[PDB]
């Protein structure tokens, strides 16, 4: 019944900063837990009973808080500390978890490499036509994609899939796929993939015409 | 060393039932509780329930009380969780967790995870479509396959730097993903660049060469 | 829990098992 | 925090039933 | 300061019921638990039970379930041990132990009860002297037997306390619901029977105070 | 439920010697719930060492505790006069707490022969209806001693009451009195009453007797 509202949901920090997250509860909580989960791994206990550090975890982690407000603090941000951190109360049943705080490492801003691709002839002969537009290597994760068909924007049939932050250059990549039928694809000529990002006031545009 | 071992990935049809095991070792199985958790989307954690292996008394959450049964086996030191009336909303990764040690206990133990997928779809091989328009970015479209997952390589693995394989998405009860690659303009189309996909669920190994269009 | 020292959240684990669906109190 | 009872000593099953509501 | 005061010594008959107290001071009585340990006469330590001072729910060991009860009094900040149907094996010293930082820290006094056929009887004192034809050495040993008294204790002085050295007063032994104590003195042969030697026994429970003179033969 | 077996039950040591006692449990015991208690004759038990190796507030630094799992030990660096008492080990785990058998620490000294003194029952007691024969055993070491009551050559065991004294604070010697309580009728059926004392100080038992054939 107790609602654990973690804030902020997303935050960035360079390997060396001082990270501080917060987990608030709807009612009073006596004992609070903290878990660290990476994609493809089980959650590891970091702080049990509000302020007690776990085993194996480096001493840079620290938990605090009392009553209805709690917090997890990292003294010196490290490269391996980039993951999602949850909070869990053990004061009243049933056991409830927080929304989660995704921690990403900070780096220089990068513009997405926009690349639109027309549907292959092998797919058109099968009875379909999907237009794929790649947006590789950009920062931050906030980005917008708009599909414009002959100048008019379309929203139905667009499928987006984001990748996790890369372990080397720490850049993001996303693919937007517009799935149309052969008849709907042959009813128009110009297909535009607009990409709005913070790195430039002008949206990066990549288009093609079925000539 | 306390280790919790769960079952492998499970793929069942809607309406059916399924039981998940969680083998324990390295500690007195009768003393410590066995909690069960459900990981749906990557940022959610729901507590299913607990069980005391000494007498077998379980404690369920009101949300999962109707469609979850927690059993235990004292002889084999194994905890079990059976889910009835499985729907597509129950497709998630489930964990079994042991409470931290008493007094001087600063480490709990979680299982490796049991991937559960409720879907009435059948095995379908993937349909591969080439994606072609300084640095020339290519692609490879993998559409219409079931179930997850599928591995994608470029030039049998020699093209490893500068690739981005995107997660699949549920499109009309089927999975679909794309994989990108960035090679110099002097490499393509002067040399052969081929994307290699492999669907072990259907024994499908299809290669598609990227050729320029007109 | 059979003759054990219930410290911290361990006290909440057993009180949920002993009292069941009846609830309990431990602090203060 | 500054005081505990079933943690220092060992409470039996009947003593835990007295903590219920 | 932390201090645990127990009730005075108790005198009970077999089958009766005794209820001793243990008052706590210097700390919050309800915040920390209270324990109880029994110690047989000159034997080891045996645990009885402990009380949840925050609530009041007590527990007991397997050997103390039934005839042993544990209560509290929040107003007076004290605990109580009550034994029903006292047996001869219940004659022991009962200790109340606290539990602030650790289990059974800061004990307190200790109440010793005696379960026997209660009869406040005066002590029978008999002089002990060597035989009429016993060998005479450099040091002659004299005695003074105290038999058949109840309850404890008895104070034995020799020559109104002027004879202090060479005195060996042995502890009493309870047999057949009666205590028995003996005391010996070693004096030079040139002092007895040339000088009078008397053993003064006193039993304040029966108000008895005797003076027995050690006469030879 | 776990049994704490202390060894040795009784032990002696002179001043400055390194005393080391041992307490053994039947199962594994956590170091946080193992303690040591020192009890002196006429005083309540006090917490001497808590949590295996932590000294209490008041214990001298010469004491030290150690051990883990099923074997623990209490060690005194330099033995002092005030360290003579009984030491108990304590636990707290799967069952109600258990105590040890106890280790009675006594001060060591030279062996001494007991001063045997037998006494016939007084005439004031015979007229009352009883007859008790008292035999004193004063100032001897160690505490181990044997007493045999022989009535007209035959040994008797019923009616014998023994009472030992604590270790003396001056000469550190023990003393015990053996009293054979008989009735007036049983006492007049025999003549010779002997108090035999077997001790380590001599292979020949010290005998003190008296005969009712006198004047």
């Amino acid at each position: 019944q107790i609602v654990l509202t973690q804030s902020p949901a997303i935050m960035s920090a360079s390997p060396g900063e001082k990270v501080t997250m917060t987990c608030s509860a709807s009612s009073s909580v006596n004992y609070m837990y903290w878990y660290q989960q990476k994609p493809g791994s089980s959650p590891r206990l970091l702080i049990y009973d509000t302020s007690n550090l776990a085993s194996g975890v480096p001493v840079r982690f620290s938990g605090s808080g009392s009553g209805t407000s709690f917090s997890l603090t990292i003294s010196r941000m490290e490269a391996e500390d980039a993951a999602t951190y949850f909070c869990q109360q053990w004061s009243s049943y049933p056991l409830t978890f927080g929304a989660g705080t995704n921690l990403e490492l900070k780096r220089a801003d990068a513009a997405p490499t926009v690349s639109i691709f027309p549907p292959s002839s092998e797919q058109l002969t099968s009875g379909g036509a999907s237009v794929v537009c790649f947006l590789n290597n950009f920062y931050p994760k906030d980005i917008n994609v708009k599909w414009k068909i002959d100048g008019s924007e379309r929203q139905n049939g667009v499928l987006n899939s984001w990748t996790d932050q890369d372990s080397k250059d720490s850049t993001y990549s996303m693919s937007s796929t517009l799935t149309l039928t052969k008849d709907e694809y042959e009813r128009h000529n110009s297909y535009t993939c607009e990409a709005t990002h913070k790195t430039s006031t002008s949206p990066i545009v990549k288009s093609f015409n079925r000539n | 060393e306390v280790r919790l071992q769960q079952s492998g990935p499970e793929l069942v049809k809607p309406g059916a039932s399924l039981k998940i095991s969680c083998k324990a070792s390295g500690y007195t199985f009768t003393d410590y509780n066995i909690h069960w958790l459900r990981q749906s989307h990557s940022k959610s954690l729901e507590w299913i329930g607990s069980i005391y292996p000494y007498n077998g008394r379980p404690g369920y959450n009101q949300k999962f009380k109707n469609k979850t049964t927690l059993t235990v086996d004292n002889s084999s030191s194994t905890a079990y969780m059976e889910l009835r009336g499985l729907t597509s909303d129950d497709s998630a990764v489930y964990f079994c967790a042991r409470s931290r040690s008493y007094y001087n206990g600063s480490r709990d133990y979680w299982g490796q995870g049991t991937s559960l997928t409720v879907s009435s779809a059948k095995t379908t091989p993937p349909s591969v479509y080439p994606l072609a328009p300084s640095m020339v970015t290519l692609g490879c479209l993998v559409k219409g396959y079931f179930p997850e997952p599928v591995t994608v390589t470029w030039n049998s693995g020699s093209l490893s730097s500068g690739v981005h394989t995107f997660p699949a998405v549920l499109q009309s009860d089927l999975y679909t993903l794309s994989s990108s690659v960035t090679v110099p303009s002097s490499t393509w189309p002067s040399e052969t660049v081929t994307c290699n996909v492999a669907h072990p669920a259907s024994s499908t190994k299809v290669d598609k060469k990227i050729v320029p269009r007109d | 829990f059979v003759n054990q020292h219930l410290c911290g959240s361990h006290l909440v684990e057993a009180l949920y098992l002993v009292c069941g669906e009846r609830g309990f109190f431990y602090t203060p | 925090g500054i005081v505990e009872q079933c943690c220092t000593s060992i409470c039996s099953l009947y003593q835990l039933e007295n903590y219920c509501n």
